[PDB]
């Protein structure tokens, strides 16, 4: 039953930021939770979402978008915060329900 | 009932002739500048 | 050269270049009206006042 | 140093066969960057525009000593004479070299930097945590009216 | 304290950190630009304002012929009118893209700023009622009354609020001359605010097209963005020029051209564009009270917006799904719009009730709803 999948990765292509060379996560909307999990990512992969970012921006500026061969593709995108993120809405989650006791 | 008529028409054609010229000429300028940001080359060249 | 010249004598030092737009401007107002003016009234040859005043200025009564 | 502006900083003009690279080179901490490069490209101005008989008579004085200072020993001067010969193509004498710098005044010096520094695109190099020095286009502006 | 002269001068540090060395990302289009022409906009309606008001007498015996003296005896009246009528909706276009901008952007979630904002639409939308009037035309009289006698519906303590605000029993001189001292008023009021407004901005920073830390890249508003506002200044400023200078009262309806009888009423009352959308919405509903509020909450929902994002991103740039939604929306205005153009026979008025009822539906449940659900489609 893969419709899902199939789906999914339409929307992926769907939303297009692939286009711009960027990640699903690198996309986030920097909540406050979000605000934390950066801080968290290891030096390098922190630098990486970076440039990444730094170089989406200047495209956008530009009004231009990476070639077709250098897109990201729906299997290659690595959720490299959703783990640090889910732990913090995970640790936030715990505090704020203990503070109620 | 709008005695300007003319006057008023007489201006438009002014007004349309500045404005082409000026809009033209701003809009170089706004490129230039802007240019050093278009043309604008980066690479992510760490230490490895 | 214009170019040349012109970035120098003009376009140089922010003084010259500022009294070129002044003196600059005074021509183009002076002109452009002329211009503007002329190209407006060609289009409405024989509808103006100017034109049709002929007709009872000191030839009348 | 009345604002700390940096670490240190320098005027060079290094001079080649057939060009040459003419400017400065300051080191300081990430957020006074630009109150020293507004204050640098500041002087250079004024160079071009307000510059005193003062300015010029002690530049002058200091250049001699600079000079005569080059050829502090055996190992500095054949330096000198290994480039002299090769680029200048004869050899200049602190005798010469100082008359043509006795020659130099106010006046003169407005005129030659108005030259090669007024209204003129310059090449930067920036490295380091520099997120203050940015954008060019002010810091071409910054190369007129002072 | 410091080396320069606009950084240690309690007033340049103003003038400069706001509008030079204000950090802004270098990526924002077009749609930022509608920010300072919104700026622009005030600064010149201000000033055609008085250059009218100097020449305008308040009384429902004078301010048609004023005005009219105005035209066709003031030096350049005729001009320095139109551009302030024709001001008018320069303005309003300006505001609509803006915040349309915003809510594409989610820039409302600029919090403060938003809410500022909203505000200074409501005293904008104020500030035209009134002025409106103040011709004191056909439509400047009846659309004074059919407005003003909405309030007449709340209870109790309306039927009274009415007569207060009329300063009679009927939209008469009492009322004109108190509305000409409130059109000279809250223009200043809007100046103030919108202080406010790029204030609690200049507390985070302008949001970019991309929704993302612009801090990895950020460029100074001048000349970047001054040259670039400019430019877009005189992209809007000639179609203002070209309609105000070649076909003046296309947008005004004639009536007004017709000095105020409150013994007749004319064919049909209908306000400037701007305000058709609501129009068409309070329209819509039969019972002043009801459609009073449709009329209210058609533009104080707005205020709801932030707390009616769901979406993990902030911009709809990477939400194919949300942005038709936003396009359906759009054109749902355009709709209203019209429908608020047209009279009270079908289809126009089911039409009508429909239009009103989409566009509460999708900003309060589409919206939100195609927001979790897109998530969910990220994987999130
Ligand atoms: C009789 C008629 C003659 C009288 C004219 C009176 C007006 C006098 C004006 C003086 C001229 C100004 C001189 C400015 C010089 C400053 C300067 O450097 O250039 C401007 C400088 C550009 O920098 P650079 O290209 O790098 O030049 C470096 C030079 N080495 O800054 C700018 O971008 C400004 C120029 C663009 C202006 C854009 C304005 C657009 C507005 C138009 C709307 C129309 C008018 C309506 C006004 C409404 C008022 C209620
Ligand atoms: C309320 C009153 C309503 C009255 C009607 C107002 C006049 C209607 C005029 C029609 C507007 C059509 C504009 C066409 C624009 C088309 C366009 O550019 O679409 C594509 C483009 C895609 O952007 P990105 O995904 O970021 O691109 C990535 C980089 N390349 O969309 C945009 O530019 C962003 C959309 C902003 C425009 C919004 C303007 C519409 C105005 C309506 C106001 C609505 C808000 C609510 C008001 C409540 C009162
Ligand atoms: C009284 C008129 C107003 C003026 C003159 C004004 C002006 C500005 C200016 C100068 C900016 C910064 C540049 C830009 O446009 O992005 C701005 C930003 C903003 N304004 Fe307004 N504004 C006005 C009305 C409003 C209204 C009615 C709203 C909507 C309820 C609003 C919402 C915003 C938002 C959310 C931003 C953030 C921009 C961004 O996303 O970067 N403003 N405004
Ligand atoms: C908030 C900015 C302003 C807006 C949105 C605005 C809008 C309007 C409107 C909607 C009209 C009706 C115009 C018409 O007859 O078609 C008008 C008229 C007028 N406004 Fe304003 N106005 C503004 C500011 C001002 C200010 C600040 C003054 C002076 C303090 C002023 C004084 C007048 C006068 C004298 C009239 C009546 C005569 C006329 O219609 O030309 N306006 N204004
Ligand atoms: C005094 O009447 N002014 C009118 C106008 O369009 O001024 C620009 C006018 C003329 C005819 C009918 C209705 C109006 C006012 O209608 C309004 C006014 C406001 C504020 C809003 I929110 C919403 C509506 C529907
Ligand atoms: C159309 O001509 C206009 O006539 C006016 C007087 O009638 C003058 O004041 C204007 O300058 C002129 O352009
Ligand atoms: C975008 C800015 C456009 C400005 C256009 C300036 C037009 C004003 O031009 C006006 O034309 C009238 C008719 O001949 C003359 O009588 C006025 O003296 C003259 O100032
Ligand atoms: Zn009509």
């Amino acid at each position: 039953g893969r419709l899902m999948d199939r789906i999914r990765k339409w929307y992926y292509n769907a939303a297009g930021f692939n286009k711009y060379g960027l990640m699903r996560d690198d996309t986030l909307y920097e909540d406050d939770d979000v605000k934390e999990a950066l801080k968290r990512l290891p030096e390098d992969l922190y630098n990486e979402r970076m440039f990444r970012i730094k170089r989406a921006l200047d495209l956008s500026l530009k009004h231009r978008i990476l070639p077709k061969e250098q897109w990201v593709k729906y299997e290659e995108d690595k959720p490299y915060l959703e783990p640090y993120l889910k732990e913090v809405i995970r640790e936030r989650l715990e505090r704020e329900a203990w503070n109620k006791k | 009932a709008e005695p300007e008529h003319d006057q008023r028409k007489r201006m438009g054609l002014k007004m349309l002739l500045i404005s082409a010229l000026l809009t033209s000429l701003l809009y170089y300028m706004k490129r230039h500048k802007w240019s050093v940001l278009k043309s604008r080359k980066m690479a992510y060249r760490p230490p490895k | 050269a214009l170019l040349r010249q012109a970035y120098s004598a003009l376009f140089r030092r922010t003084s010259t270049f500022a009294l070129t737009v002044v003196l600059g401007a005074v021509l183009f107002e002076r002109a452009f009206d002329q211009g503007a003016d002329a190209i407006f009234e060609h289009l409405n040859e024989g509808k103006l006042w100017k034109h049709i005043k002929h007709k009872y200025e000191a030839s009348e009564e | 140093v009345e604002h700390k502006l940096c670490h240190s900083f320098q005027t060079f003009n290094t001079s080649y066969s057939d060009t040459g690279l003419f400017g400065f080179h300051f080191v300081a901490d990430p957020l006074s960057i630009d109150d020293m490069m507004f204050c640098a490209q500041g002087e250079w101005m004024r160079l071009c525009t307000s510059t005193t008989e003062s300015e010029v008579k002690r530049a002058k004085n200091h250049l001699r000593s600079a000079m005569v200072a080059q050829l502090d020993g055996t190992t500095p001067v054949c330096e000198t004479i290994g480039s002299h010969l090769l680029n200048y193509g004869r050899r200049i004498s602190l005798e010469e070299w100082d008359s043509r710098i006795s020659a130099v005044d106010a006046r003169m010096v407005r005129d030659v930097c108005s030259k090669y520094i007024y209204d003129k695109c310059p090449a930067l190099a920036a490295v380091g945590p520099i997120e203050q020095l940015l954008d060019y286009n002010r810091i071409r502006s910054g190369m007129y009216w002072i | 304290m410091a080396p320069n002269i606009r950084k240690s001068h309690p007033l340049l540090k103003m003038i400069n950190n706001s509008l030079i060395d204000l950090p802004a990302p270098s990526n924002i289009s077009a749609w930022w630009n509608f920010g300072s022409l919104l700026a622009v906009c005030l600064m010149t309606q201000i000033l055609t304002g008085l250059l009218l008001a100097m020449h305008y007498t308040a009384d429902t015996s004078l301010a048609f012929s004023s005005v009219a003296h105005t035209c066709r005896n003031v030096q350049y009246g005729w001009l320095i009118r139109n551009l302030h009528a024709n001001g008018a909706s320069f303005f309003f276009i300006c505001i609509f893209l803006h915040i349309g901008r915003g809510l594409y952007y989610g820039s409302y979630l600029y919090k403060e700023t938003w809410n500022t904002g909203v505000i200074l639409l409501l005293t904008l939308m104020a500030t035209a009622f009134v002025g409106y009037v103040l011709p004191w035309g056909q439509m400047s009289f009846w659309g004074a009354t059919v407005i003003t006698n909405l309030f007449s519906a709340i209870p109790y303590i309306g039927h009274t609020l009415v007569e207060w605000a009329w300063g009679g029993f009927s939209v008469d001189n009492p009322t004109l001359t108190r509305f000409f001292a409130l059109h000279f008023l809250l223009p200043f009021a809007i100046a103030g605010i919108t202080i406010i407004h790029l204030t609690f901005l200049h507390e985070s920073g302008s949001n970019n097209p991309l929704g993302i830390s612009s801090d990895s890249d950020k460029i100074p508003f001048h000349p970047y963005y001054s040259f670039k506002d400019i430019l877009g200044l005189t992209l809007m400023l000639t179609p203002f020029l070209t309609l105000a200078l070649f076909s003046p009262n296309l947008l005004g309806d004639p009536e007004n051209f017709t000095p105020a009888n409150p013994l007749v009423t004319p064919p049909h009352i209908k306000p400037e564009w701007y305000f058709l959308f609501a129009y068409a919405i309070l329209r819509s509903i039969p019972n002043k009270l009801g459609g009073v509020l449709a009329l209210a909450a058609s533009v104080l929902i707005l205020f709801l917006i932030p707390f009616l994002h769901k979406s993990k991103q902030r911009t709809m740039t990477f939400r194919p799904l949300s942005q038709t939604l936003f396009w359906l929306l759009v054109a749902n205005l355009l709709i209203l719009t019209w429908i608020g153009s047209q009279p009270v026979e079908h289809p126009f008025i089911i039409i009508g009730q429909m239009a009103s009822l989409s566009y509460f539906t999708i900003l309060l449940i589409l919206f939100p709803t195609i927001g979790t659900l897109e998530n969910k489609m990220l994987n999130y």
